[PDB]
DNA sequence: TGATTACGAATTGC
DNA sequence: TGACGAATTAAGCAATTCGTAATCA
């Protein structure tokens, strides 16, 4: 015991209910501690002295204040006070569930009560005292007084950890394998013990090989075993029978690892292993509790998550292991699905997205090419990660399209050197990534010998090691520790719930500190309400520098400024006509003076009402602002840690963490506008949105048409607080620190919620950046007030605006100069959408570039641009239709599967259901799949497209286009030409072309 | 009544016409699990796996669903004790007698009531080991229950934890009730009023209520 | 699954049965429970119905227009007058037919309906007939009781009912015009009778018969008639001086009657009824300048624009007439009802219902006009949007804003004192 | 045989 | 002797693009 660092907390669901803590000491010993586990209720003193059977145990919480947080509408200024009571409260713990009539604080979990009432953090280091501990087993103690046992906290210390990464490969005939016909061919393991030793080993099924091949393999260097007791993990390749392989797997999976990590293993790998082991032998994989009092069998279970939108309906599925020994079974597939957004979530796509590096050509000739990667080619740390993955990789993708096989690999001190088998490439720098492999697995299983067995072994060991590479790339350990500390949740539950559950721990701590309880009496009513304000862009092309100004955490800061909480709302005053409106306004401005109370005007709730005012108190801080302050502090900490990072992996990890905290802070406001939530407050959400709109309008009015001359800045309007009079200066004459000879004018063009795009009549970016920095300083010092603060994001060049949320530009960061490479930025266009095409994107890119070049040159005699573009597009489309050289991969679209549809006909659900009926592999309820448009080959060019959804087909990994089938090019061509037409300026010629090519009328802006 | 042949035991499946559009798939699903399944003594006997496939489905209105047959002495037709000894049928008869007022009886059979089809999700179970054949039956179970749901109006599922995700197992929505199992300890089925709710729902869907006293055996 | 679910489903079914005979509140409750049931059972046999066009044709058939034959069983006769037809349900609102709305009814009538509903639960629906604020039980149907005692207890409750008639027939007889005249003299009432409904003991369906003939009569002029307090009834006289009655002013302004014209009319032995189903602003302005500029239309009635006064405040408050502001407080503390009703109700609402303007027109007059106030009192009013000048009744409202502001100021400074 | 509008679903930006 | 739970449910609105049904000359 003594000094322990916590690893996991978990429950036991046997005859008696317990709670378990797993920890490690300094030397490396593992310690288990067992706690009795109670049901927690909160009652008043009167209820406590009237419980018919006395409770098991009760602890006094002191005097607490109960507030009714229901909202009612008032038609005059005689507003009744909120119902507030003060009483002595008791916290009762019961071994079994009980029903108490008037118990409060019933939305919080039991584990949260354990942690908070006992003063324990799930991820801390402690110095336990043995006086309160009793030894019940070798390595397992029992604690009855967790408050005294965990009284002493100590600084963090590092501990060793153990890991198992695994993968399997199964035989198949024509499609997905089946556990009743198809055996396991390969099983690969990466094993890390508490001593730091890293072992890689692969087991090969020898039952699908000939005896001569077995003898040849043994003479080649492999080891042959006939029994489970003669297996050594220090041998790379071991061949055996299927029963021995399954027994080795069962032996490994019953150990007390800290983490067992798989990719889509809970649904395929472990399920297949368990089922095959039960079919061949009769054995089972058995998990045991730390006290050796409970035994369970491995059985994967399914959790279904439904939607909160209309009809609700199921929207996601996830699979879990039912172990009770403290080991965490982690599936990277679900984690990556919930974390980032990609086109496909197969392992190849994730590998291509994660492990990519820029490489320099060093040699050419014959059918091979040599690439080198170093810190002087891409960035700091990319070459090292690529070299780490190259230790086991077999195939490399060059220039996003070519697939090549590795011939030789060398690992250097700062990078890598690789030799690949690819055709001659005429350039100096290319992009290499780890992705798809061009092997036909079914054909390889059709004719099976020793060489294919060894190659499959290499592929399987790479698959096993990819789990570790992804585990390190995404920083799962740091995220787990931070989440356990912040959310007051066990380590195994951090990535399992949404915003409504991960804010309950901090909320309970806040409520206990403030001595406050919130209650509801009547039902909740939902009404529509408005949101952010988006300005209409003033032009399409700019050819002038644009400066981007943004707010910092706008809605959280609005909530903090206005003290917007459900319990700080004095009331809502409405009126049905102007006479009462005037009377109420005159009375309200003097009953509730500005400095302490804040009044917010809003759009009316119902058709008859013509006015609505909400009043909020600022004397006592609310509950939602304190939560927001907590999350804002966490985000600031992780931004500061990101600022000091050097390598790429650490930078990515810290960026992800700060993004997560930002999204949680915004989810708090969203919940405050969510009807089925405990923190529901319609008035507060409406007021937050109204104040945001006022703030952006204030900034835009100050910045539009503002000019600097001499060393002086003149804003357009008066710097007056749009809510009430204050003590600040209101002079639009501000002294600057810029050179005197400067003279510039600023005009606003676009804005979304908390952002302003300010155009400057200049072209150089150094001067623009300097002016922007000075403007940001002046705005923060003089224009804004209280906790409102703006940031200078970037400088945009060649800004092209299509619509209110679609633009492309070149971006220069704030810490950049003229001699720095910019960044291409697309926002909302047909290049980031996951449902457009890969043909559409390439054509859009080439034609946009050609149009920009032609506009730079400039002919426009009468209609030269339009005629040239239309002729080129017609030629390209006709050539594509006739030659049919583009593969199917350029014509695949992606979509998610769910069951949240009004009406059950719904062609999409029908398509997925039929695919699941006619195919072995099943598409699940939160899974993205590919589909395309296919038609019979003999059909000619079609003008009038009548039914389109009938032609959708699902493209699985083994799909081959038949000799009587062709891609329905017409749909894609129509979409692409509708995109192109809107960019040009002519209308008659475009309409004529569209009606000739497709026989329909186009739609314009 | 049409007969189809399979490679393994019972070598014969005879079915009503209403089950026609499923049988082919059923056969292709039974030829890959039969050899493994038939290595153990099972209740019911192999010859009585598919005896509920002779009941027409176009005249039924309610389905009462279990999860697995009795561990021992399984008759093939779900929820049946020819000698009235199993606890579940005894207690369901007690509840229905309390509802309708009949006091003197000697047996209850859910298979006689008009408009009601009793069903088991898993069609077999090892002697003494319940829920031991889930992997063999899974696909067949989903397929047959989905066919049944397409005809009935109310689906009554007995067993809270077993049917916790019944909506994920069914594509088309249907009227669903999940209740406690009869043999559940802690006396939770006594306070359940599912049968009256069934009648109310049926008459709310322009359908005839179920004569629940029709099943008593004298 | 529990008992509460059974009760909820039972009440949902009961509400589904009686849907056409339902108001907004019942419809909202039924929709809410439909949503709840769909949520908990994943599917339900009923959907959410919103429009719900009220109709009562289920219990009635086509009106006979020719003599027919009757014979078997005892017959119960209930007469039907001319007026607005209303529906009252079990513990529900008091709705219009076809255009069901929360029509304002006297509180005494509300109490009588509440007690008659609490008397027994065996009532399906009640059919009201109105004519010039004269409230009648037209029809009272039931599946268990008999249409005899219910009207007796309703009469003893404090509201009067027509003399339901019971007759016995043993021989084959022909119901014709002579028998209609006999029945007409048999009710023995001066109220306008239109049709007669005959029912039999046991049969729930009710069959009504009416006899009428066509005639052509000239229209001379339109004149208001005195039928209460600040309420007028239009009336048109004939060249021969005959009295042609009408149910509603809606009948006139939908009839599009022109000055000095001839129209068709259903003529009977005693009186006659004008036939409808022969733009709207033209008709309303035409009738407005016909009857006289000093008039206005209050929904389905006609009303004056008079100067009102403190008597027009004291009358409703059930207090003695007086002309001193201090006195208008003492009776307020003398009666608990008066002080309760002055405290609970607002100032704008009470001062509006003093002078009897309607709701909609006054509201749309206020919401397009600027005010200037000082210490909770109005001192300046001006118009901003001139569009509202299209409707002449709006000009009638504008004609007397000074009286309204005077009574508003008086009410505000008396509320400032009585609290 | 077209025009025009209305609605649901998917995806993105704050 | 003949199942229960574990596996406590869930952020907001603004804007565009596409296919199909419903309403209109
Ligand atoms: C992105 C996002 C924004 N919003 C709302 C809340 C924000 O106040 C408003 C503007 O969003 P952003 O400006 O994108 O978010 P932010 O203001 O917090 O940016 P920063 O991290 O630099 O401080 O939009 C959400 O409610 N949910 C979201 O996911
Ligand atoms: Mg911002």
């Amino acid at each position: 015991s003594m000094d322990v660092r916590c690893i996991n907390w978990f429950e036991s669901h046997g005859e008696n209910r317990f709670l378990y803590l797993k920890s490690r000491c300094r030397n490396g010993e593992t310690v288990f501690i067992r706690f009795p586990h109670y049901f927690y209720y909160v009652v008043t003193d009167e209820i406590y002295q009237s419980l018919s059977p006395p409770p098991f145990n009760a602890r006094p919480m002191g005097k607490m204040r109960t507030i009714d947080i229901d909202e009612t509408i008032s038609y005059n200024l005689d507003i009744k006070d909120r119902k507030c009571s003060v009483a002595d409260m008791w916290l009762i713990e019961e071994p079994k569930k009980r029903s108490i009539q008037n118990a409060t604080m019933d939305e919080f979990f039991n584990i949260s009560w354990f942690y908070i009432s006992n003063g324990i953090s799930p991820d801390g280091c402690y110095s336990l005292d043995e006086q309160y501990l009793t030894k019940i087993n070798n390595g397992c103690y029992h604690c009855d007084d967790p408050r005294n046992c965990f009284a002493k906290e100590i600084p963090r210390f590092d501990i060793p950890r153990s890991y198992l990464f695994l993968a399997i490969a199964c035989h198949f005939d024509k499609k997905f394998p089946s556990v009743f016909i198809n055996p396991i061919s390969h099983t690969s393991y990466c094993y890390i013990d508490l001593s730091g030793k890293r072992l890689l080993f692969t087991l090969i099924n020898e039952e699908m090989l000939t005896e001569q091949e077995i003898q040849e393999a043994v003479d080649r260097g492999c080891l042959r075993i006939q029994s489970l007791m003669e297996m050594d993990y220090e041998r790379e390749l071991v061949l055996c029978s299927e029963i021995v392989l399954l027994r080795i797997a069962k032996q490994l999976l019953e150990l007390t690892f800290d983490y067992v990590v798989t990719f889509n293993g809970h649904n395929f790998d472990l399920r297949y292993i368990t089922n095959r082991l039960e079919l061949l032998t009769g054995e089972k994989i058995i998990f045991r509790s730390p006290d050796k009092k409970e035994a369970v069998h491995l059985c994967i279970y399914e959790r279904n998550q439904s939607s909160h939108k209309g009809v609700c309906g199921m929207a996601n599925t996830t699979f879990h292991v039912n172990n009770n020994n403290g080991t965490i079974f982690f599936d990277l597939y679900s984690f990556i699905q919930k974390s980032e957004k990609l086109d496909s979530y197969k392992l190849d796509s994730i590998s291509k997205n994660a492990f990519s590096c820029m490489g320099k050509v060093l040699n050419r000739g014959v059918r091979e090419m040599t690439f080198i990667g170093d810190d002087t080619t891409d960035a700091k740390g990319k070459a090292d990660t690529f070299a780490k993955v190259l230790t086991t990789g077999n195939y490399v993708t060059v220039d996003e399209d070519i697939i090549c096989k590795v011939i030789r690999k060398d690992i250097l001190e700062n990078g890598f050197k690789v030799v690949l088998s690819c055709p001659t490439l005429p350039n100096d720098i290319y992009k290499l990534s780890f992705g798809k492999d061009d092997i036909d697995l079914a054909q390889m299983y059709k004719d099976y010998n020793l060489n294919i067995a060894l190659d499959m072994a290499r592929y399987c060991i790479h698959d096993a090691c990819l789990c570790q590479y992804l585990w390190e790339y995404y920083g799962v350990e740091t995220k787990t520790d931070a989440g356990a500390a912040t959310y007051v949740l066990p380590q195994s539950m951090v990535f399992e719930y949404r915003a409504s559950t991960i804010i309950k721990g901090p909320l309970l701590k806040l409520l206990l500190e403030t001595k406050t309880i919130l209650v509801r009496s009547e039902t909740k009513q939902k009404f529509p309400y408005e949101g952010g304000k988006v300005f209409a862009p003033k032009q399409k092309m700019f050819s002038n520098n644009v400066l981007i100004f943004d707010y910092n955490s706008l809605y959280p800061n609005v909530c903090i400024f206005g003290n917007l909480s459900p319990e700080t709302l004095v009331g809502v005053v409405v009126s049905t006509n102007r006479l009462e409106e005037e009377i109420n306004n005159q009375l309200l401005l003097q009953k509730y003076p500005p400095p302490r109370y804040i009044t917010v005007h809003c759009e009316p709730r119902l058709p008859n009402l013509i006015s609505e005012i909400a009043i909020f108190d600022r004397s006592i801080e609310g509950t939602i602002p304190r939560l927001l302050r907590t999350f804002l502090a966490e985000r600031a900490r992780y931004k500061k840690m990101l600022k000091q990072a050097t390598s790429s992996t650490e930078k990515a990890i810290y960026d992800s963490m700060q993004y997560t905290y930002k999204i949680v802070a915004n989810s708090v406001y969203g919940l405050m506008g969510f009807r089925n939530s405990a923190l529901y407050s319609y008035a507060s959400a409406k007021s937050c949105t109204s104040i945001g709109r006022r703030m952006i309008l204030y900034l835009e009015s100050v910045l539009n048409g503002a000019e600097l001359s001499n060393g002086m800045l003149r804003f357009a309007n008066t710097l007056s607080n749009p809510f009430y009079m204050d003590d600040r200066d209101i002079n639009p004459i501000v002294k600057t620190s810029l050179p005197i000879d400067y003279r510039f004018r600023f005009r606003s063009v676009y804005g979304d919620t908390d952002s302003v795009f300010t155009e400057i009549d200049s072209q150089d970016v150094d001067k623009s950046i300097e002016i922007a920095k000075e403007l940001e300083r002046l705005i923060n010092s003089r224009v804004l007030f209280n906790n409102f603060k703006i940031e200078f994001e970037a400088v945009y060049k060649n800004l092209i605006m299509q619509s209110k949320k679609k633009y492309t530009t070149m971006k220069y960061s704030a810490s950049s100069n003229s001699k720095s490479v910019p960044e291409r930025i697309n926002k909302g266009t047909s290049e980031t959408r996951r449902d457009v095409s890969k043909f559409h994107k390439n054509m859009i890119k080439t034609y946009k570039t050609r149009l920009s070049e032609m506009l730079s040159e400039g002919r426009m005699n009468s209609n030269q641009v339009c005629i040239d573009i239309l002729r080129s597009l017609e030629t390209d489309l006709r050539s594509e239709f006739d030659s049919r050289s583009s593969p199917l991969e350029l014509f695949m679209l992606s979509r998610m599967h769910h069951s949240n549809y009004k009406s059950a006909d719904n062609p999409n659900m029908y398509l997925v259901t039929e695919y699941n009926k006619n195919n072995p592999e099943t598409i699940e309820l939160g899974e993205r799949y590919y589909f395309a448009y296919i038609c019979p080959a003999n059909v000619p060019w079609t003008k009038k497209l009548v039914n389109i959804k009938t032609y959708e087909t699902i493209i699985d990994r083994s799909f081959k286009l038949g000799s009587n089938q062709r891609i329905f090019y017409e749909v894609y061509f129509k979409r692409l030409t509708s995109e192109i037409v809107n960019l040009l300026d002519n209308k008659v010629l475009c309409i004529s072309f569209f009606q000739r090519m497709f026989g329909s009328r186009p739609t314009f802006y | 009544m049409n007969s189809v042949t399979i490679s393994h035991a019972p070598y014969t499946i005879t079915y009503h016409d209403d089950w026609e559009p499923v049988m082919s798939q059923l056969v292709e699903f039974y030829n890959e699990v039969a050899s493994w399944l038939l290595r153990d003594e099972t209740s019911p006997i192999p010859d009585k796996f598919f005896i509920q496939l002779k009941q027409p489905l176009r005249n039924k209105r309610v389905c009462v669903c279990g999860i697995d047959p009795y561990p021992k002495d399984g008759t093939g037709v779900p929820f049946e004790s020819p000698n009235f000894t199993k606890k579940s049928i005894k207690e369901i008869a007690s509840s229905i007698s309390r509802l309708t007022g009949v006091i003197d009886y000697k047996g209850y059979n859910l298979n006689i009531i008009d408009g009601v089809i009793p069903w088991n999700y898993y069609l077999s179970c090892k002697l003494g080991e319940t829920k031991s054949h889930a992997i063999y039956w899974d696909k067949i179970s989903k397929l047959l229950l989905q066919h049944i749901t397409k005809h009935v109006s109310v689906l009554y599922c007995l067993g809270k934890t077993d049917f916790s995700n019944i909506r994920a197992k069914l594509e088309s929505p249907v009227t669903t009730i999940v209740g406690y199992h009869p043999a559940a300890r802690d006396h939770q089925f006594e306070k359940d009023r599912s049968f009256e709710i069934i009648n109310v729902l049926l008459e709310l869907d322009n359908k005839t209520p179920i004569n629940w006293a029709q099943g008593f055996i004298y | 699954t529990s008992s509460a679910d059974l009760t909820n489903l039972k009440e949902l079914l009961s509400l589904y049965k009686s849907l056409r005979f339902s108001d907004s509140v019942a419809i909202e409750k039924y929709n809410s429970l439909v949503e709840w049931g769909t949520s908990t059972y994943w599917k339900i046999g009923v959907q959410k119905v919103t429009n719900v066009e009220t109709s009562i044709s289920d219990y009635y058939d086509e009106v006979k227009n020719k003599p027919f034959n009757i014979d078997p069983g005892y017959y119960i006769f209930l007469p039907v007058y001319f007026g607005s037809v209303f529906i009252y349900s079990k513990g529900k609102n008091m709705v219009e037919l076809g255009s069901g709305n929360s029509f304002q009814i006297p509180d005494e009538i509300r109490s009588a309906c509440n007690k008659v509903l609490d008397s027994d639960n065996g009532i399906d629906f009640l059919r009201f007939v109105l004519l010039n604020n004269r409230w009648i039980m037209e029809d009272a149907i039931s599946k268990y009781q008999s249409p005899v005692n219910i009207f007796k207890l309703a009469s003893e409750y404090g509201l009067n009912i027509p003399n339901y008639l019971e007759i016995e027939i043993e021989e084959d007889t022909l119901f014709d015009d002579e028998l209609y005249s006999i029945m007409e003299r048999s009710f023995d009432d001066t109220f306008p009778k239109i049709s007669i409904s005959y029912i039999k003991l046991g049969e729930l369906k009710r069959q009504v018969v009416d006899f009428f003939k066509f005639s052509f009569m000239y229209i001379e002029s339109i004149k208001v008639d005195r039928i209460g307090d600040n309420i007028f009834i239009p009336s048109v006289i004939t060249k021969s001086g005959k009295k042609i009655l009408v149910k509603d002013v809606d009948h006139l302004i939908r009839s599009k009657v022109r000055e000095h014209t001839f129209v068709k009319v259903k003529k009977k032995n005693t009186f006659s009824i004008l036939y409808d189903y022969d733009t709207r602003g033209e008709v309303i302005k035409r009738i407005i300048d016909t009857i006289g500029r000093d008039y206005y239309v209050n929904g389905k009635y006609f009303s004056k624009v008079g100067i009102a006064g403190l008597k027009q405040l004291t009358n409703k408050l059930d207090i003695n007439e007086c002309a001193t502001v201090d006195e208008l407080v003492d009776e307020i503390n003398k009666s608990g009802t008066v002080k309760r009703k002055i405290k609970n109700q607002s100032v704008f609402d009470l001062s509006r219902e003093c002078l009897g303007y309607p709701e909609a027109d006054f509201i749309t007059l206020v919401n397009n006009m600027r005010f200037k106030i000082e210490n909770c009192k109005v001192v300046n009013f001006n118009i901003e949007n001139t569009n509202c000048l299209n409707n002449p009744s709006i000009e009638t409202i504008y004609g007397n804003f000074n009286q309204f502001v005077s009574i508003f100021n008086t009410v505000t400074d008396v509320k400032k004192r009585l609290f």
